[PDB]
Parts: C-alpha cells; structure tokens; sequence
C-alpha cells in the first residue's frame, strides 16, 4: 500500500524524500533494521501496511501484506523501544492476523466481521476508523 | 449487439454428450442462452453451424509463448525486441488451433497479456507467470558448468535465479507487482537445463513454503515443475497447487496429491517432439540424453493419476518450431484415458486450474463466449481436434469471431 | 529469377526529367538494365507500368521508429515488449508511403534492422543509431526538474545520458559494438525535453571531438541535433557530418557548413504537427511552449541552406500518431525549393548521407532494387507523393514486391 | 488593473538626482509611466507618496538564505524540513528591509525560487546558485581535520564537494538542470571553513575553465569566492564574471578585472558582525581567528576597485542571527565612496550582475515594478536606508504591494 510504483519495472530509490508517506522494505531482518532506524530517527510509534488499500496503484483491498514473521519482528522491535505498532487493514482476515501478531491499533478497519472484532476486544487492540476520507474521496 | 451460432451440436462435458440442434446466443462477451428453440433473432449475426460441434475454446495450462527456439539458454540471450517479435507467430498459431486461453509457465508478462486484451496482438488470453523461480544451478539456471552474471530481465528469459527465504519472498512480491496471475517455481531437476539431473530436488521446504505463502497472500497459487514422486510429495506438502509434468510419480505421492486437492499438468507431447527432433533443432546434446527416460513412464503415469483420482489439465510445453505439435497431446491422452477425459483436461478441469470455474471451459448461461466450432465429433474421433488446426473452422473469443478457416 | 517493370517513365534525378517508356530489369536484388528497348523477357515477372512514374524508393534521414507516443518520457518508460510491438504498424505504414529506407535517430537498434532484413517484420531498411547520446540535463534527459541514476536500456528509450570524454568514448564504442550504423548526439537544447531551453549548447568541444573520433575510427559519422547558428558552428568545427533540424542558422554558419562539406536534415513537418496536435496528443505543456519559435524560421532556413549551397536531406522526426503526416514534408520543401529539390532530398542526397551513393536513391545499372511506382508525375504535381501516399501503388524492396495498392 | 504612486521624489540613478513630485504608474507588473503630469487616474490604486523618496527595490548579490545559524558545518547537518522552515523568517525580514531581489550564493534552490514567485512564501525574488562548488578540503568542505562523505544533498548545505574536470563538468550540468541561475565556486581559502588558510588557492585552472564553459553553455556565468590578488587574477583569467569578497586585491589584479569586465561583490558588513559576535554565535574558534585579517584591508580595497574602475555590487553574506545587520553595508560603503555609489551598487550595478539591465534596479518605462518608498532622502542621509527597515514604509514587488510599515 506504500509502494507507488506503476505496474511496469522495479528500479530505484536512494534517499528519503520528505514528502514520502512510506518506505518499501521486505524481509524479517529488513523490517527489523527499518524499525530500529525509524526509532533512532525519533518515531513515537511504528506504522505498517498489513493490507491492500485505496490510494496505491497495484494492490486490491482484499489481500494481505507482510508475512506473519515480518509483522511479528516489527512488533517486537517496537516493544523493545517501549512503543507499539499501528497497522493499516481493511478485511477481517487482514485484521485478525495483524492482531494475532500483536499490533496494538488497527487503522480504518472498514471490513471487519464480528469474529475479528471479538478477537480485537480480547487482545485489547484499538481501532481508528477514518470514515470522513471516503466521503471526501467520493465527491 | 448480439450473435447466434445456430443449429450446432453443443458439447456438454459433465454429462459427456452432444446436444444436437442447440442454438447458442452471445451478447457482448457472454453466452446468454443455450437452447434448441427456434430462436428469435432480429439483428443477430447468424453464423450457420448445422451439423458441426460447438464446444468451449481450449485452455492450455503449460505453454512458453516466448520460447521461440528450443535452446532456452540461447533463447534468453536473444535481443529483447527480437524475442518479442518472434512470439507473435507462436501466439497466432495457438489461437487458430482452438486455444483461446493459455497459462504461460515463465517468459510472458503482463504487457503481453495486455497486448492481446487490447487487441494489439492476436492470440489466446494469457495467464502470465512472469518468470519461473529457480534456485542456483536449478532447472532455470542456464549457466554452463564461473558466475558473475546478470542485472536485468531479458524478455526472452523463461526463469530467474533466486535463493533463500527473503530472496524468494521478494521475488514473488516483485512478480505479482509486475502482474503475474500465478507463480511458477522449479522444484526438481529437468531436461532442458545444463547442470541438473532430473532425480534431485530443488529449493528448500522453507523457500517453497515462503513462496506459497506470498502467493496465497495475493489471492493466487503456486505451479511447480517436478518429476519424481519424492520431489512431488514435498512440494505438495508445502502447499503448491498444480504440478507440472509429473512424469515419475509413485502412487503414494499421487494419493497425497489427491488428498491435498492438488492438480497435475502432464506435458507428454513435448517429450515425443524432443525424441524425434531434439539435437536436431539445436537443444544441447546432454539435454537430449535426459529426454530418453521421462517419456517412458509418461503414458504410464497418466493411469496412476487417474487411479488416485487426481485432476489432470492440458499441457504442451513445446519449444521453438516444435510448437506446431500442440494439439497432438489430445490424441496422446485419448489413447490412455477416454477422449471425453482428453477434452475435459482442456476445458472444465483447465478452467478450474486457472480459477475460472463457470467462466471458461463450459458452454453455459453467463459464461464467457470462448467457443470453437468443429467439423465432426471429437467424442468419437479425437482426430478432429488433434490434427492441429485442420478441422476447426470457427474460433470465437470474448464474443467476437477471430478465426474463419 | 528475374523481374521487369515495363514501359514506365523512369525518373532521372540528376537531369531532372522523366524517361518515358523505359523498361527496368531486376535480377535478384539489383537493377541490371534501364532501357527503352523492346526487352527480351522469357521468364520475367512482367509488371505493367504504362504511363506511371517509376522512381527510387524514398529515404527518410530522421525518424524514431520506436516513438509510438508523443511524450518521449513516457515512451521511454513503457514496457519493453510493448514498445517493440507498437513500432510494427509504424514500420509498415512507412513502407506503404514509399519509404524503403530510414535512418533512425535514436531508439531502433540492430535487432530491428535484422527483423526487416530477414523478412521477419515488414518495414524500410533501417540504419540504426542505437541510442542518441545526451549530456546530463540535455535534450535526451527526460527527468523532471532529485537526480536518480538508471541504466538498463529500456527498448523505448530514444537516448542515453552520458557525460565526460571517457564516458562518451566508451558510449560510442558500446553503440558501435551493438551495431549502430552512425552515431547521434544532442548538441543543443530542444523541444521535446523538459529542462533545456533551445538557445543553449550541449556537450563540451572535447566531448564532441572524442565522439566524432570514435565514429570515424569505426568508419562512420556523427549526426548532431542543433538549432542555433552558434550550436551548429561548433558542432561542424568538431567534425559532425550531418546536422539535424538546424532551424535557426545564420548564413555565417551555413557558409561554414558548406565549406566543411556537412549536410543538413530539416524536419519541418514535425513542427506543424506539434502546432496542431501538440498538447492534444499528450506532449507536456511547456514543450509545446517551445514549438512556437522554431517553425517560424523553419521555412526561411531552407533558403539559407540553399544559398550557401549546403546539401539537404529529407527528415520527418514525427512522434506518436502524428506519424501519418510523414509524406507532407515533400510539400513543405517543394513550396520553398521546387519539387525537383524536394525529390532530390529523399533520394540522391539522402543516399549520400547514408553512404550508399550509387547503391540507393538512383535507378541505374548495379543499384539495389528499391523502387516506387507512382500514379502521376511528381515533377509537376508534388501532391502525387505528398498525400499520405494515396497515389503509390507499387513498392519494391531489394528486388521483391512488398506493397500492391 | 493599475496603480499610481503619486507625488513622490523619484530617484534617478544615472544622473544622481531626486525628481520631485513625479508620479509613477504601474500597470500589471510593469512601470508604464514616470512623469510630473497631473495624471489621469480612473481606476488606479492611488498611494500617496508626497515628500517621500521612491527608488528601485534593492538587490543583494551575495546572501545565504538558508544559513540559519553561523556554524555552516552544523547548518549543513540540521534536518531538511527544519533547515527550510528557518529560512522563512530570514526571507521575510530581507524583504521588509527593502530587498526585492537576492542572489543567493549557495543553499537556495529552484523550489525556494518558486515558493516566492508563486506567492507560497514571502520574500525577495531569488537568483539561486543551487550549491556552491568546492574542491576537497576547500572553503565548502566542512569536515574536521578521515573522509568518505555523503551520497545525497542536505537542504541545509551551502556547498558540495567535487573534484576533477569531469566531476565539476557534471556537477555544473546537474546544478543547471536543477534550475540554478548562475554558478558559484570557491576559488580560494576562506574564513568560515575549518581546514583552509585564506592565502591559498582552490581548483586547478582546468577545472575552473571547465566550469566557466559549462555555465556559458547554459547562457549564464560563474561567481567565485576569492580573497588575495593571486587567487582573483587566475579566476578572472579563467573567465569568471563576478568575484565575491575580494578583500585582498592589489591594483594589478584590479586592473585585470577592469580590463576583462569582471564585477566585484564586497561583503564588508559580515566581517564587522563576525568581529563583535563571532565565537559568541557558535562559529568555531579558529574561524574567528581568520576574520581579524580580512576586515583590515576591506575598506581599503573599495578604493582600489574604484580607482581601477571595477564595478562593485551590493553584498552582505551574513550568517545566522547576524542576518539583521544586512542594511549596514550601505553605511560602510557610503563612508568610503559617495552614497550615490552605495545606492548604485544595490540597484543599477546589481541589476547588471544578475543580467536584468533595464529590467530591475531602475525606475523607467518598461521596467519591472520593484519599488521601495523611503521616508527621507538617501542621497544626503544614507541612514534612511542603512538603519534596518527603520525608514522604509512601502515595498512593491512585481506590481503588488507587499509591505506597509
Ligand atoms: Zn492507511
Ligand atoms: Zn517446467
Ligand atoms: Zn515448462
Ligand atoms: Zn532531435
Ligand atoms: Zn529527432
Ligand atoms: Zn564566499
Ligand atoms: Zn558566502
């Protein structure tokens, strides 16, 4: 959901543009290092994309993102720095696994089932719906 | 507007019979009615199909569209624009033989898929694998028995070499970003590669598992090239969905394949072609040494899969000028299982393989108008299909008529 | 075997007259006789060319065969196999308009040259530049106003960015290895690029001198893109042989050009096209800003060239769907220089530019059989060749007949 | 619409007199009329300027807009977004002191130039250098007495480090692509850098010549930081157009400057500020050691330049919070040369330095409406200008009024 490259391709990218929302990193060590980097740079929490979205070119909203190994490594590194992971996810499937891996807050979450919701309540996980943006993107 | 194939003998595959003088009505890209009514055609394109078999357009589950010559090593090294050009004849011929969809097993990409969908280029709908994943020295590594190698994707390269869990994970995420519809991996030695004997396995269970996961995360599956029952069994336990070739199964592996609900796509015609014209059409001498063994058990395996109750789909895997032999696989399968089953592998079972159950491979209401009009009855003479494009006189693709022969 | 165009009016260009009811005899790929004899045809393919002009097939000295859309930035970024596919109609249409040879000015490579020559693909013979050479921020640099890197070669990329004497030296040795026939550079600001105003120069004189040397070392020449008299003078003094566009010459530069024996290839049609359908066909708005100025002096410059006595070749430089207007350049030149000159620019002068003097662009004994048969007389009505074609009904290429219209 | 400053005393600089009760008429962004007519104002914004001086808005030819603190090392290492933020007050305060254009000497880029021109941000029009070029261990190298530096550009960095002919050549092309208007180089040691004593020279003549050529190629010029007459002379003979600082000239170098037509931009005010508040505002202790020596001959040099007939532009070069002292340079120059000259340096001569002769620095018909309205007469009391925004109550930029004080 962070990768804004058109369906080509696969080149490029050296440094951090200050207008970039995301960075692309894959792999258990890769994410681990990226979390440590982000915390060193002074993040208060860690944001990840755990699902397809709306504002990215290539990913349909139905499918999940990041292996459970990756997510769980991310959560650990965040906890080691006494913070938490927030996680972008739409469907109950994408939500459930994120919560099972230990993410604390779920962003959007527009497509829950009560199964995932119940699991969220159990683990003590929050949700942050962002309903207004979809009305705005409608008009 | 709207089209009617009138008075045809519609093949129905699940019941295994012709339905004589049934009309089929196409609106747009979809089949709206199949009936033996006098049908109410005002402004319909009537195409008269009296006494001819109308059946769903064939699906070939294992092609290499870009394989313009039989040496995959040298195929990979041919200049990009030439690799592209040379696939055009190949695609056109496949369509004329009745194949309206193909699942490319490495080579073809999303842009080629688009080229046909936008009608820039004549041929079957393509389900691209992008590039087959292969380990170092695996069935997709064409380096002679050294190293450095390669920064950049040759459009004539069937495969890429990636190793390790993070490696293959990234490789899959890339291939799907580029818009693969499914994922090909090499899980065993093969025939067309320099360094790997067919008996031994490829990739760790960790890599394959990682690969399957990333596939499933993108709501698709993994297709795996594997010969021996040992190589097959492991791949299926790791959760791959289809098995390519499969020539040396035992029944223990077959049973496990049935149990897991995994398909098989045998490709027997390619080994007969490589038998006759192997070293002749420029495939390296020690690759043709390896082709002797696999064709043996090839016909025999078909029985084993049938016995175990493992779904089989249609596959050619033909390279270079041996592409011409594509339809001959029908006759080869008809000789062992019934020619009903041989047509099933190219239609109903094939459409399930590419996840298009009810969309392709059946003439029914609401299905895509991918039709072949056939001179004669394949249910009794398999030669009306397996003689190349001899006896096929109409091909319809997504509603419109693309071949008149 | 052997072919005869009988009873044609053969255009002779150095005398400037039709030669009525002259037969022309083709054997293999070469012209063996041009005569007004009753000719002795035993087994010759007689093609009856009564009352119709037969002339040499046209040569275009500036095209981008792979420019399939008008934004060269996005053209460069389009997938490889799609870039290749989309050049195919462009090539075909060029041949149908009578163009039997084109000098591609960046984009087409040796693989495309091969595809036509082996008959795998229909088009004109190509004289490829490979990729144009451009400094950083030059007319070939398509990066917006960052500074990334790049550097695998996109098959839709017109140019490559290289700086520095060694850099350019290496670049020419690479381009010649991949099999360029001549070397193209950007020696000036341009229209179709984001960041360079047209009035400034590109490349140091060291870089251009290096480039010219490496070209001459492989027994060919450099073609250079340049607009102003300042840009042109320096290029010509560094030893470039043909100048592209050249819209803003003064007569001091034209005098220098004549002195050094340099050619020009004006491309006036492209500016008219980019005037009408510029921002409309998806070329960035500040590029269409720059097109206003160069078409002004465009026609005027033709006179300047003719006065100083500088040989002028035919060039189109059309991008995208504006490719159709290719033949209109004949009209534009005819209107300033009479249509004997306009025909000369695409035949005798053109052939000299591509070093094929006596091989192409002339109907004579021993010349290659690249012939257009024309319905009407272009010597009096330039329209018979400047009309999308329309009036060209035979095209012969290396002996054989390729278009019948 | 249209604006009239009515009844001002217009400063005309080439004659050196106030013109009392002259109206000046702005239409759009330009001055259309200057007259002592009763003027025919139908729909004009009348601003009453009775008994007040109206003169062209000042031009500062040497600033560092992004120098938000006096240690240029640590300025470079501050995070990008913070670096940008902190320049905003600096820009705003320059404008309200009467400065309607600045030539930034390293730091500011094309984005900042756009920010003011689109109105996104309040400040003077910027003529950006992009980044100053410095050789290793040069006046722009802020590394303390190991090496390998740094992939990519911090928005807080004044300079970049590049060595070699091809290295500088590229760097200039990169900077011009990124939209610099001119090129700044360091051609001698300085005060604000750690490792270079002031007496020694920077860059080979080959490098400087390459840079001057690449700048001329993009129809612009090189500005060069340089103290001693030895450092100046070489730089000028390599073809640089403006000399920055130039505190330690001999008359021999002054003569050479005049002859070549090169300009000088003294920056005396920065040395007085670094005298008082040097080690106090966070600039390294061994940089304040170097500031004692340059301010001595600083006043003296002005006379030498005036004697040789070398044009002198206005420059401040203030860093960090010493930015407030900007206007004081008027006073210092007025003390040595007449205050007609002091004003000329920030207007007519400045306008020539930035190649906008006729466009800026003059109230005349056709010129851009960059005006300052001044309470009092600077021609007799230089303090009305040199007292830090005290006595300037209107500032106009491209027609529109931007400050009311
Ligand atoms: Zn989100
Ligand atoms: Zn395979
Ligand atoms: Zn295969
Ligand atoms: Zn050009
Ligand atoms: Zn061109
Ligand atoms: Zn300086
Ligand atoms: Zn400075």
């Amino acid at each position: 959901h962070g990768d804004f490259r058109p369906r080509g391709l696969e080149p490029c990218s050296c440094c951090f543009r200050t207008g970039a929302i995301a960075r692309v990193v894959d792999g258990v060590e890769g994410v681990r290092l990226a979390v440590r980097e982000e915390i060193q740079k002074g993040a208060t929490q860690i944001k990840i994309m755990a699902s397809g979205g709306v504002a990215s070119p290539t990913d349909p909203i139905a499918n999940t993102q990041y292996s459970e190994d990756e997510i769980r490594a991310i959560v650990d590194e965040a906890e080691a720095a006494n913070t938490y992971v927030m996680a972008h996810a739409y469907t109950g499937r994408a939500i459930a696994r994120a919560v099972r891996c230990g993410v604390r807050t779920i962003e959007h979450g527009n497509l829950v089932d009560e199964a995932a919701a119940k699991l969220m309540h159990e683990h003590g996980a929050f949700v942050v719906p962002t309903l207004v943006t979809y009305d705005a993107l409608a008009k | 507007t709207i089209t009617v194939l009138q008075g045809g003998n519609v093949l129905d595959l699940e019941r295994g019979v012709l339905l004589e003088h049934h009309h089929v009505v196409i609106d747009g890209e979809r089949i709206v009615e199949v009936t033996d009514r006098p049908v109410d055609l005002p402004n319909a394109q009537a195409i008269d199909v009296r006494g001819k078999t109308v059946m769903p357009g064939f699906i070939d589950c294992h092609v290499h569209v870009l394989a313009s010559n039989a040496n995959l090593g040298v195929n990979a090294t041919q200049p990009n624009i030439l690799a592209a050009i040379r696939s055009l004849p190949i695609l056109d011929a496949m369509l004329s033989r009745g194949f309206t969809s193909v699942r490319d097993a490495g080579g073809a990409d999303w842009s080629l898929m688009q080229a046909v969908e936008t009608g820039l280029v004549s041929g079957p709908r393509i389900f691209p694998s992008g590039k087959a994943l292969s380990q170092t020295g695996g069935h997709g590594d064409f380096r002679p028995r050294l190293e450095p190698c390669s920064c950049c994707f040759r459009t004539g390269a069937i495969a890429r070499v990636v190793d390790g869990v993070e490696g293959v994970r990234l490789a899959v995420r890339e291939e799907i970003q580029k818009g693969a519809t499914q994922i090909k991996i090499m899980a065993s030695g093969g025939v067309a590669s320099p360094t790997d004997p067919i008996a031994n396995t490829q990739y760790s269970e960790d890599e394959i598992r990682a690969i399957v996961d990333e596939a499933e995360a993108a709501n698709t599956y993994v297709m795996a090239h594997a010969y021996t029952g040992r190589a097959i069994a492991r791949a299926v336990r790791c959760g791959v969905r289809t098995i390519e070739h499969g020539n040396l199964v035992d029944e223990a592996a077959a049973k496990l394949m049935h149990e897991h609900g995994a398909f098989v796509v045998p490709t027997l015609v390619t080994y007969d072609a490589l038998a006759k014209h192997g070293a002749e059409f420029g495939m390296p001498p020690e690759s043709v040494a390896k082709v002797a063994s696999v064709q043996q058990k090839g016909r025999e395996s078909l029985e084993i899969y049938a016995n175990a109750g493992v779904k089989m789909g249609f596959g050619s895997d033909l390279l270079g000028e041996m592409h011409a032999f594509q339809s001959g696989e029908f006759r080869i399968r008809a000789e062992v299982l019934g020619n009903l089953e041989a047509l099933r592998s190219a239609t109903t079972v094939a459409a399930e393989i590419v996840n298009m159950q009810g969309q392709l491979g059946v003439i029914a209401v609401g299905a895509i108008a991918d039709l072949v009009v056939l001179d004669g009855n394949p249910l009794e003479d398999i030669g009306v299909v397996a003689d190349e494009g001899a006896r096929v006189e109409y091909v319809l693709q997504r509603g419109t008529l693309v071949k008149r022969q």
